[PDB]
């Protein structure tokens, strides 16, 4: 079974520091060419760089030349990027690519992709606020966290129907926020209760706002 | 050098229709055209190969031709799976090339937005911010207009829109407006209004409150 695992992604300041690694298993490893591919939140596909069978060549970006670089250990099966001077710009999901082919690096097996954040901001859980209320609107606010991503869930998963959960978007400070909605009979208000479960993993923080009517 | 153009942004079409997609480059990629699909929380997934080679695993209503600088992808006949977001690659040269992706969308009857208006918490004002959450929920179009008014005057560049992918069940967009101020500022003020313009409306639709 095909495999490309990855990790060593995370929060990391500019100017810092991180080596990707990609461990690959269900394939002849050196039998093939690799590439990583990264893509910031909201964006689409940006080639970052590629490099042969063996150790010889490689071939960067002009986003990344002289701050990344790309290798394999073809007898670990692994594949690393060494990423150095990093910038906000650089915070995307980095995938480990594989090439379909001996003679091109287009990618047919993606790693299942790991987040970099690039930035100054320190690990803040959420604050969360409630968005109080036949169809009435009620939700939370889930505002000023740091990093990607939240979860959010409604009475611990048990109402899905009718919720929306909003992209989160970066503010001026550096945190993040959005918020989750959903739509509810007017006539349940006062009766069905609406928790939404707020779990920021990075910050071990867990949040449940009981959501009420003015 | 080495540009792709994909064409159209946006192809909103209804399950069982034809999908054609474009992708121009710049520069003649002896035939080393890649197309890929990417559906929210997932990795793209490689459709067509270099020679408009059709993967092991997809299905035939997928089929990629073109030649020189001009490729096209066709989707034969559109199933509920296959509205997803579509990049073409060129792999005959580095610095290798994406194109900017076409997202091919369900088209569905209008619908007008519901709009509902959030003042601030009495938890959040507590904190020292304030911020209003207007919410447009369920439409379609995509395309919508927001514009805050604070006791009538006209807010900018204080405002952050988010807006949801397409409703599975639904097919329809809901959006999110966030006016932030102070909580000095907001309470220095009286009337905070939110002003929606959309294709299902007559006329813009304006939720507002006081105290």
């Amino acid at each position: 079974e095909v495999q490309l695992v990855e990790s060593g992604g995370g929060l990391v300041q500019p100017g810092g520091s991180l080596r990707l690694s990609c461990v690959t298993s269900g394939f002849t490893f050196r039998k093939f060419g690799m590439s990583w591919v990264r893509q910031a939140p909201g964006k689409g596909l940006e080639w970052v760089a590629s490099i042969v069978t063996g150790g010889r060549k490689t071939y960067y970006s002009d986003s990344v030349k002289g701050r990344f670089t790309i290798s394999r250990d073809n007898s670990k099966n692994t594949l690393y990027l060494q990423m150095n001077s990093l910038r906000a710009e650089d915070t995307a999901v980095y995938y480990c690519t594989r090439g379909y082919s001996s003679t091109s690096y287009a990618m047919d097996y993606w790693g299942q992709g790991t987040l970099v954040t690039v930035s100054s901001a320190s690990t803040k859980g959420p604050s969360v606020f409630p968005l109080a209320p036949g169809t009435a609107a009620l939700g939370c606010l889930v505002k000023d966290y740091f990093p990607e991503p939240v979860t959010v869930s409604w009475n611990s998963g048990a109402l899905t129907s009718g919720v929306h959960t909003f992209p989160a978007v970066l503010q001026s400070s550096g945190l993040y926020s959005l918020s989750s909605v959903v739509t509810v009979p007017s006539s349940s208000l006062g009766t069905q209760t609406y928790i939404c479960n707020v779990n920021h993993k990075p910050s071990n923080t867990k949040v449940d706002k009981k959501v009420e009517p003015k | 050098d080495i540009v792709l153009t994909q064409s159209p942004a946006t192809l909103s079409l209804s399950p069982g229709e034809r999908a054609t997609l474009s992708c121009m480059t710049s520069t003649d990629i002896d035939d080393d055209m890649n197309w890929y699909q990417q559906k929210p929380g997932q990795a793209p997934r490689l459709l067509i190969s270099e020679g408009n080679t059709l993967r092991p695993g997809v299905p035939a209503r997928f089929s990629g031709s073109g030649s020189g600088t001009d490729f096209t992808l066709t989707i034969s006949s559109l199933e509920p799976e296959d509205f997803a977001v579509y990049y073409c690659l060129q792999s005959f040269n580095v610095p290798l090339t994406f194109g900017q992706g076409t997202k091919v969308e369900i088209k569905r009857t209008v619908a007008a937005p519901s709009v509902f208006i959030f003042p601030p918490s009495d938890s959040q004002l507590k904190s020292g911010t304030a911020s209003v959450v207007c919410l447009l929920n369920n439409f379609y179009p995509r395309e919508a207009k927001v514009q805050w008014k604070v006791d009538n005057a006209l807010q900018s560049g204080n405002s952050q829109e988010s807006v949801t992918e397409q409703d599975s069940k639904d097919s329809t967009y809901s959006l999110s407006s966030t006016l932030t101020l102070s909580k000095a500022d907001y309470e220095k003020h009286k009337v905070y209004a939110c002003e929606v313009t959309h294709q299902g409306l007559s006329s813009p639709v304006t939720k507002s409150f006081n105290r």
